[PDB]
């Protein structure tokens, strides 16, 4: 088992940039990939980005590709979501997830049901 | 001064086959009869040696290689075999002298919803040499364009989880494997049979 704790959410003006963190503790040696997901009020949970723990290759949903960056610090067992060029459409609760499942195919981490989930952090993007 | 075969065969944790474990046995009496009389094993094949003649032989070292693979791959842990395990994960030499021991570990290594902790190497540019161990995680170029260490189209991570669930057919169930290698170098022969 691992425990995922997210931080860094809050209010930001459109066009700004914010970094979310997710600290992983417990059985950290098991980590194969980390993923970020978001849920806006009244919408289904949506995949944002995934990163392979070994090598750091990243996979992005189309709605954030070119704007968001995912990175991970192995020594600190932390994954980061750098949310650049914030838009009103980015307002949501962001959740980090961990899996020990190793796929040869990075894109599978967009649809894999993960093993453990963070508590969620609210990001609210203000007008103009 | 009994050889610590218990530590090998009764280990709670076993290695992924790509990153197979080797235990060096030395400075002990080896009671091989505890293995070959046991009903705990379903595979017990010895090439160019019989566990009954080991009881009055001395070696400089004995090596016990251990890992998990699925049932259908146990046939690949033999001299002259081909397949993903023999080619990319764990290779025996054509003239192997030693023993291959396996048992079904469904009760330990499978879990409801799937255990994905055991990995294998799915891709490699060339076959392993005998007893070579590759733990590299270089992105594998499957297509005609170089990867430059970035995953994408035709550019794959080389390792893959097995999926062990208790309801799998026996061919897809986890098996624990131990391979015994016997070595005699220019040193005192410190691993002896009870005679
Ligand atoms: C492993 O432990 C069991 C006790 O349940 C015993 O039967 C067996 O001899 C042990 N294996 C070795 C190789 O010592």
């Amino acid at each position: 088992q691992v425990q995922l704790v997210e931080s860094g959410g809050g209010l930001m003006q459109a066009g700004g940039s914010l970094r979310l963190s997710c600290a992983v503790s417990g059985r950290t040696f098991s980590t194969a990939a980390m993923g970020w997901f978001r849920q806006a009020p009244g919408k289904e949970r949506e995949f944002v980005a995934a990163i392979r723990w070994s090598g750091g290759s990243a996979y992005y949903a189309d709605s954030v590709k070119g704007r968001f960056t995912i990175s991970r610090d192995k020594a600190k067992n932390t994954v980061y979501l750098q949310m650049n060029s914030l838009k009103y459409e980015d307002t949501a609760v962001y959740y980090c997830a961990q899996t020990h499942y190793v796929s040869y195919l990075l894109s599978d981490y967009a649809t894999w049901p993960y093993d453990y989930w963070g508590q969620g952090t609210q990001v609210t993007v203000s007008s103009k | 001064n009994l050889c610590p075969f218990g530590e090998v065969f009764n280990a709670t944790r076993f290695a992924s086959v790509y990153a197979w474990n080797r235990k060096r046995i030395s400075n002990c009496v080896a009671d091989y009869s505890v293995l070959y009389n046991s009903a705990s094993f379903s595979t017990f094949k010895c090439y160019g040696v019989s566990p009954t003649k080991l009881n009055d032989l001395c070696f400089t070292n004995v090596y016990a290689d251990s890992f998990v693979i699925r049932g259908d791959e146990v046939r690949q842990i033999a001299p002259g075999q081909t397949g993903k395990i023999a080619d990319y994960n764990y290779k025996l030499p054509d003239d192997f002298t030693g023993c291959v021991i396996a048992w079904n570990s469904n009760n330990l290594d499978s879990k409801v919803g799937g255990n994905y902790n055991y990995l294998y190497r799915l891709f490699r540019k060339s076959n392993l040499k005998p007893f070579e161990r590759d733990i590299s995680t270089e992105i594998y170029q499957a297509g005609s364009t170089p990867c430059n260490g970035v995953e994408g189209f035709n550019c794959y991570f080389p390792l893959q989880s097995y999926g062990f669930q208790p309801t799998n057919g026996v061919g897809y169930q986890p098996y624990r494997v131990v391979v015994l290698s016997f070595e005699l170098l220019h040193a005192p022969a410190t691993v002896c049979g009870p005679k």
